[PDB]
């Protein structure tokens, strides 16, 4: 349920960016959208925070409990390690989207 | 390296024809000649039809046809807790024993 | 509202969208702070974790080695 | 220097890395010219028929006709029983049948042995 | 696309195509504009360094080594314009492209809904029918006896003619048809 | 995760406890008089409350009280904080008792190792 | 959605890019100037000019076609033809 | 009768309604996207109601309304499982679909077949609801393959794009290997338990074996 | 937070006027682990080849 | 056909074929919707080794 | 309607990373002629942009003020 919420919102913000930039889907050609597009910027930031498990957003009440249960169970050691690394990589690619789409100077056509 | 004179001339002529063709593709003020033959009100007609008629039909179907045969609608029995009042028989489910309470 | 296209310039923005974005970012941060003020146990835990080293052999029912 | 690229059948060699692209002979140039002339002749024929204002229908493609004929109706006349053909046919047409026969025969023999010995869980198996 | 290809690519053409491809992939690696400008100037410096070279054997060997270097260092996921062959918007509007021969099968009522358009269309059809013989005659007069040696087509040499084989080029569907 | 895993794997698995076989010592071994655990909720009460089979542990009475609280104050979904805390505290006490069982098993195992080493040395000497 | 292109708009944008090119003198640049016959550039300069136009208008000109555009007017005509611009 | 069954079935039915109207002047007009969006909004509210009913007393039901066919000792009927999972996932899915339909009304504004796009979105929603509320394996499989084929149709939305067509067929291929696993599970359950419905499956499988559970895992 | 910090450092490194050829790990990650390439060219090719040459 | 040039004015733009030219025996499996043999940035052997 | 292109003389690389690039190239003995055509991106409303941490804290200032006011009101109500 929680993932339905914030992932749908993230895809809608991505689509808004695509439409405003003439069907461009490359973060290498996005840029400056933090100030260019205020509402989609704040929506995508809130969604990416909720995705990564901000302490009291919609993703905290599921992902945090899942990680707690995985750590506290009689589990596969390799599965536990891969789960933790995947949480780190989730934060990583959310950072990549934000950094390459919204921060910096523009790269889109004039 | 560049256009030959024949390539340049043919491109010029073809582009002139193409522009003329698109200009002809433009429509006329009269062109789509069709043959002869409040916000709350719209959602009020929508709500009665789309919500009211189906709910009437479905409630009639369930109350008088589906639930007229055994085991068609099975409900999970309600939870009963200590110190409860069973409404069916006016019964009283007793409370639990005293907890060994801490702090 | 009609937004005129810009060429090599920052696009025209709207007061409504600026205030809406600011209000919702502020709403998220207020919610996070308000939840942390009240429900801080969800992040930092609620009950202490016992140290098994401090449990006496008498209370764990371990007899002296010689016995 | 840089690691070399090894072409495969499913990842072919790029044209820019082909050694023959940088060793061009005067006969290579005339081969290219002849190929371009063939393409130009075919293109002229197709374009004339294509832009004909009076043509209605399908421009028949002899290449397509030959391809469909070679794929179906010309195979048996040009087939000969060779050792390779016989072995490949025997394998691909007989090996799978006997492999599956052995698999199913063994499985059903085990099932029937368990049934006869009366130690196979057949409870609730009403529908057969 | 619009231009007929030749039998082979010259050495200069190969060098320029490598230059453009290398700059595009360098831009894909160097996401930011300042970094791209810096490294693009360095790349042009390398090309200008080898610009003057009389030994064509050495020039071809340089091109071959440059191609190997490019293949090793190319971006696995280079930037592609949306409408370009690898792009995301490539061939999206092909299902919306319908031909004018499909247009002329309309019912009379449908055609009656657009009286002015179809008069101009009839004028275009008459213009096409009145020129076909001159077009074929011009094509068969100017060809060599062996046949067409290339895919290029001539223009109209006279004041009343049209460039031979022009109908589908001129009346091709629009890039955004619907 | 924890240091017990390192001790068992990169160390003396004979001295460390085995979770899938614990306990291996009698419950009264070293306990002169040991009292059994008390169960407040009865089988019929848990069956009526329709507790999940993994929720029918020794803390089930606080869970039943929490469920009854949440049902009665439905629209106010923030009115059973005390019942939630009572259930959580009972679960915490149960967990620390499990931890005590593990630690008892560990030091009993190492006491047995020491005793058998002492017997082996006495026999050798 | 997006405003349609016009011949004047395309011409303005191409001349704008060319005036922002440093190797072209903006005073003697016209819509009929040849990149090499009367501006003194070379093949690499023309390649960079075409790439700049590709970035400007957001589409790609294939190498077979781009090697022939030796004039801002030729570039304008090519882009108008490709974008179906007639006005 | 309690309003639980009536309101759940009403949500499903009013979802199906605009597909019936896909052969009318409204489907020929430009009000069809807004019509479908309004329908999804109303269905979302009517689904919110039984969620409140469950959140109070934890009420769950199964509705075997229509009997389809009796294969000797196996009875197939149209049954719906309105439990915690269904009554929680339906409002979430409807809320998300409502927002997505509005965003598509803005986003697909220039699409010549926006009405067909909205009809396809509503058909996917219907199949997903069938999947979620299904009480037997056969109805669950109907929803399974329905969402698979709607995904196929919507991925290849632009038919002139070869990449779109390859992507659609690829999705079909992988989901079809999943369906191999699903059908293995269905055959095992019928053969060894004489049932395709979750009640009898759960009652009779005190310890489920590797073969059916691995079939389910492969399908998932 | 460690993922945030490491990703941010790596992304800030992109501004430097330093160019380096990609790594094997980068190629593996960017090309999807080579799974679509190998497993969309090899088994499909063999199945479509058997479907004609043999059957 | 994926390896065939995309910028050329083919008679069949989607199939990337010209009218009258010989058709490969396995065109049915070498269409752009099917098996692709285009060159890849990494060698096929390296791909296999890394994946396995 | 009918937008006007801003005058091209206004685009300069001074006070821009492009002039740092130009200085490095000049030290190396080179020049880049496309400086201004890129220099449009570094001026005007694109001149200053936030950092990654400053982006995450977009509404923290007003959110914290509202939080302090609400905590004060709650404490006031609890006291009286
Ligand atoms: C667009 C619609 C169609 C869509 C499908 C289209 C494609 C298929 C077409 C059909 C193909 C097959 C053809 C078969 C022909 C034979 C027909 C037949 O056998 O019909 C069977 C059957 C008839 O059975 P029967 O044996 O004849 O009668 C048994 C009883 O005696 C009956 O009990 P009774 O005596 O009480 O009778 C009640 C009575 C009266 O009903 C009522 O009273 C009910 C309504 C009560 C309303 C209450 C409120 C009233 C208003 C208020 C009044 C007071 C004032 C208050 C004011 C308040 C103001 C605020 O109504 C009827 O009798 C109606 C019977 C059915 C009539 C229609 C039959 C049409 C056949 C046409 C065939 C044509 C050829 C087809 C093929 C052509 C080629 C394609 O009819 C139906 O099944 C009809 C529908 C049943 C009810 C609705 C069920 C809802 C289920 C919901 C499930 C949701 C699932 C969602 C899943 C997806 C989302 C997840
Ligand atoms: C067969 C092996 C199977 C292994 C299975 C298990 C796999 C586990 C994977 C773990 C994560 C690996 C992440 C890197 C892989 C992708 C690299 C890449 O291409 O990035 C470009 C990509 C950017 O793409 P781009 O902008 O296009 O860049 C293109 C450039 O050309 C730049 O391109 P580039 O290629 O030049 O940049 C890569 C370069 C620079 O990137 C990095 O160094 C990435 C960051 C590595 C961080 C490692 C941990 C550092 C410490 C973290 C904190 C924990 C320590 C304690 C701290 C205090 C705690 C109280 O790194 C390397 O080349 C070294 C190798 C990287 C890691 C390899 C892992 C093993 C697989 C390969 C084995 C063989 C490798 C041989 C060497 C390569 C071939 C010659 O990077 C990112 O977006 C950042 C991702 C990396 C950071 C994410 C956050 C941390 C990740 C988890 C670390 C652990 C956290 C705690 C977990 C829970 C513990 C309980
Ligand atoms: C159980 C039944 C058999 C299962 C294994 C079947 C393997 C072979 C499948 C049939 C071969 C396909 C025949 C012809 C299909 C057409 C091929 C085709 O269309 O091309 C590939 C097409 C598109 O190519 P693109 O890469 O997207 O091109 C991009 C364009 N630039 O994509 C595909 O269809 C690839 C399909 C390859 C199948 C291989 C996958 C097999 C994986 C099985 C692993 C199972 C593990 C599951 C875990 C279970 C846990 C208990
Ligand atoms: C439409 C609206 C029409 C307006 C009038 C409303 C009618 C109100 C109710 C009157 C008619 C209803 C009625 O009484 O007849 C019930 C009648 C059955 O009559 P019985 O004699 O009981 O036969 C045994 C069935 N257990 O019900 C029906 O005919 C079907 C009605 C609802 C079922 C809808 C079927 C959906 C179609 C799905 C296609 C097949 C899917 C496969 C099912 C998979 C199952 C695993
Ligand atoms: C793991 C998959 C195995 C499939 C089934 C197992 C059967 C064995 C595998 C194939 C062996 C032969 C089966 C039929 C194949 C025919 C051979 C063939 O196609 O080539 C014939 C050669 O055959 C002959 O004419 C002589 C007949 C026997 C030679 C080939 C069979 C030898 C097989 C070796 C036996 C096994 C070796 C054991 C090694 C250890 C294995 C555990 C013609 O030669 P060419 O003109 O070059 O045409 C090929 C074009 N590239
Ligand atoms: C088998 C040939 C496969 C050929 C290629 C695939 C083509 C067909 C794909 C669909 C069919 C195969 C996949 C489904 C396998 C079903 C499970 C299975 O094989 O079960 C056999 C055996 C049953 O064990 P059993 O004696 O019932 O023990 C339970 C007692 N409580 O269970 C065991 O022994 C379990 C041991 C692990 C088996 C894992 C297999 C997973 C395969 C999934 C991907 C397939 C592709
Ligand atoms: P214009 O007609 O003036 O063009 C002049 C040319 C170049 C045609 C000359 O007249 C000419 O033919 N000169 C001699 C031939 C020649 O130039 N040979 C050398 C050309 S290749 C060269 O040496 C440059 C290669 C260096 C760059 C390699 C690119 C690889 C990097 C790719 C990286 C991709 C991701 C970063």
């Amino acid at each position: 349920c929680m993932h339905a919420f914030f992932k749908a919102m993230l895809f809608m913000c991505s689509g808004s960016i695509i439409h405003s930039l003439n069907d461009e889907q490359d973060i290498r050609k996005m840029g400056g959208l933090y100030k260019a597009m205020p509402f989609t910027t704040t929506a995508l930031i809130i969604g990416s925070l909720a995705l990564t498990g901000m302490p009291y957003l919609t993703g905290f009440y599921s992902k945090d409990l899942i990680i707690e249960a995985v750590n506290m169970s009689y589990t596969n050691a390799w599965a536990l390690l891969m789960t933790l690394i995947a949480t780190s990589l989730t934060a990583a690619y959310s950072t990549r989207i934000i950094f390459f789409a919204f921060l910096g100077k523009p790269r889109f056509p004039p | 390296s560049g256009y030959t004179p024949d390539e340049k001339l043919r491109l010029q002529q073809l582009r002139e024809l193409r522009r003329r063709w698109l200009k002809d593709q433009e429509l006329s003020p009269r062109e789509p000649v069709l043959p002869p033959r409040y916000k709350t009100y719209r959602h009020s007609i929508f709500a009665v039809t789309h919500v009211l008629i189906p709910v009437w039909i479905i409630h009639y179907y369930l109350k008088y046809h589906v639930t007229a045969k055994p085991y068609t609608v099975v409900e999970r029995k309600p939870r009963i807790f200590p110190g409860d009042t069973i409404l069916e028989t006016g019964e009283v489910i007793p409370l639990m024993k005293e907890f060994p309470d801490q702090h | 509202v009609h937004i005129e296209p810009r060429y090599r310039q920052f696009p025209q923005l709207t007061r409504s969208q600026l205030i809406q974005a600011e209000f919702f970012s502020a709403t998220m941060w207020f919610w996070i702070l308000w939840r942390f003020w009240h429900d801080s146990d969800a992040v930092l835990g609620h009950f202490p974790y016992p140290d098994p080293s401090q449990w006496t052999d008498e209370e764990l029912g371990i007899l002296p080695d010689d016995e | 220097s840089f690691p070399k690229y090894k072409p495969s059948r499913l990842a072919t060699l790029p044209a820019t890395l082909d050694p023959a692209e940088y060793d061009i002979s005067p006969e290579t140039r005339k081969a290219q010219a002849e190929r371009l002339a063939i393409r130009s002749r075919l293109k002229r024929e197709y374009l004339l028929q294509y832009n004909d204002p009076n043509r209605l229908g399908v421009i028949e493609d002899p290449a397509l006709i030959r391809w469909t004929y070679a794929r179906s109706a010309n195979i048996y006349p040009n087939f000969r029983p060779t050792p390779k053909t016989s072995l490949l046919g025997a394998l691909f047409g007989i090996g799978p049948l006997f492999f599956w026969y052995y698999v199913f025969k063994t499985d059903r023999d085990k099932k029937e042995k368990l049934i006869q010995e009366g130690k196979l869980d057949q409870t609730f198996n009403i529908s057969y | 696309a619009f231009s007929a290809p030749a039998a082979y690519l010259t050495h200069q053409q190969k060098v320029l195509r490598l230059y453009k491809r290398a700059l595009r992939h360098l831009e894909s690696w160097c996401v930011h504009r300042d970094k791209y400008r810096y490294f693009a100037c360095l790349m042009r410096a390398r090309f200008d360094e080898h610009k003057n070279e009389k030994d064509m054997v050495k020039a071809t060997q340089l091109l071959r080594q440059a191609e190997e270097e490019f293949w090793y260092g190319q971006h696995p996921q280079p930037y592609i314009f949306p409408e370009s062959p690898g792009g995301t918007s490539y061939e999206r509007y092909e299902c919306y492209k319908v031909p004018e021969w499909c247009l002329d099968d309309w019912h009379p009522s449908e055609k009656a809904m657009y009286p002015d358009y179809f008069a101009k269309r009839e004028q275009w059809k008459r213009l096409r029918r009145e020129s076909w013989e001159r077009e074929v005659k011009q094509l068969q007069e100017e060809t060599p006896p062996g046949g067409p040696r290339t895919e290029a087509l001539p223009p109209a040499r006279k004041e009343g003619d049209l460039p031979p084989l022009w109908w589908h080029i001129v009346t091709r569907p629009r890039e955004r048809p619907m | 995760m924890g240091a017990h895993l390192a001790r068992r794997y990169l160390g003396d698995a004979s001295k460390e406890p085995d979770p899938l076989r614990m306990p291996t010592f009698p419950p009264d071994y070293g306990f002169p008089e040991r009292k059994e655990r008390e169960m407040v909720a009865t089988q019929q009460e848990m069956n009526d409350a329709q507790l999940m089979l993994q929720q029918r542990d020794y803390c089930a009475h606080y869970l039943i009280q929490l469920l009854k609280c949440k049902r009665d104050s439905f629209p106010n979904f923030l009115a059973c904080k005390h019942e939630q805390h009572d259930w959580d505290y009972c679960e915490h006490l149960d967990y620390v008792k499990r931890m005590k069982e593990f630690e008892r098993e560990r030091r009993l195992l190492q006491r047995k190792k020491r005793r058998e080493q002492r017997e082996a040395e006495m026999a050798r000497g | 959605d997006a405003p349609p292109l016009t011949l004047e708009a395309i011409k303005d944008r191409v001349l704008y890019v060319l005036k922002l090119y440093d190797k072209i003198d903006p005073e003697k640049l016209s819509v009929n100037s040849h990149f090499m016959k009367d501006l003194g550039l070379d093949s690499l300069d023309q390649v960079e000019i075409i790439m700049a136009m590709e970035d400007e208008f957001g589409f790609e000109i294939p190498d077979i076609d781009a090697e022939k555009l030796m004039c801002p007017q030729e570039i304008v005509d090519y882009i108008a033809d490709k974008k179906d611009v007639y006005e | 009768m309690n309003p639980f069954a009536s309101l759940t079935l009403t949500t499903l039915t009013i979802l199906t309604i605009p597909i019936m109207m896909s052969n009318s002047n409204i489907y020929k007009t430009n009000l069809y996207p807004n019509y479908v969006k309004t329908t999804v909004s109303y269905a979302f509210t009517l689904s919110l109601v039984p969620l409140l009913m469950f959140m109070h007393t934890g009420q769950e039901m199964i509705i075997s309304n229509w009997h389809w066919m009796t294969l000797q000792t196996v009875e197939l009927s149209l049954s719906f499982k309105m439990d915690y999972f269904s009554v929680m996932f339906i409002p979430v899915a409807l809320f998300v679909t409502w927002s997505i339909m509005e965003f598509s009304m803005w986003y697909m504004h220039s699409d010549p077949f926006i009405n067909r796009f909205f009809k396809y979105l509503l058909l996917f929603l219907i199949t997903m609801m069938i999947l979620v509320t299904a009480n037997n394996l056969f109805q669950l499989f109907i929803g399974w393959e329905g969402v698979g084929i709607m995904s196929f149709l919507l991925i290849g939305w632009w038919h002139g794009r070869t990449d779109a067509n390859t992507a659609a067929l690829q999705a079909i291929l992988y989901n079809r290997i999943g369906d191999i696993g699903f059908v293995l599970s269905m055959a095992w359950f019928l053969t060894h338990s004489n049932a395709w419905d979750l009640q009898q499956i759960f009652m009779l499988n005190n310890e489920c074996p590797n073969m059916p559970l691995i079939g389910l895992l492969l399908a998932a | 937070i460690m993922g945030f910090m490491l990703a941010l450092e790596l992304n800030n490194t992109t501004y430097y006027l330093k160019f380096k050829y990609p790594s094997q790990t980068y190629k593996f990650s960017n090309m999807l682990g080579y799974y679509p390439s190998i497993m969309h060219r090899l088994p499909t090719y063999h199945n479509l080849s058997m479907s004609q040459k043999s059957a | 056909q994926q390896e065939r040039d995309p910028w050329y004015d083919w008679d069949h733009p989607d199939l990337r074929l010209n009218w009258g030219e010989p058709i490969h025996w396995d065109l049915d499996m070498y269409i752009r919707n099917r098996v692709d043999t285009s060159p890849t940035p990494v060698s096929w052997n390296t791909m296999c080794k890394h994946l396995f | 309607s009918k937008m006007e292109l801003p005058d091209y003389k206004q685009w300069k690389i001074e006070g821009t990373p492009l002039e740092t690039v130009q200085e490095k190239l000049a030290a190396r003995g080179l020049r880049d002629p496309w400086g201004r055509n890129e220099a449009w991106r570094y001026s005007g409303g694109f001149a200053n942009n936030v950092s990654f941490v400053g982006a995450l804290l977009k509404g923290f200032k007003w959110g914290f003020a509202a939080f302090v006011v609400a905590v004060g009101a709650e404490y006031y109500l609890e006291s009286q």
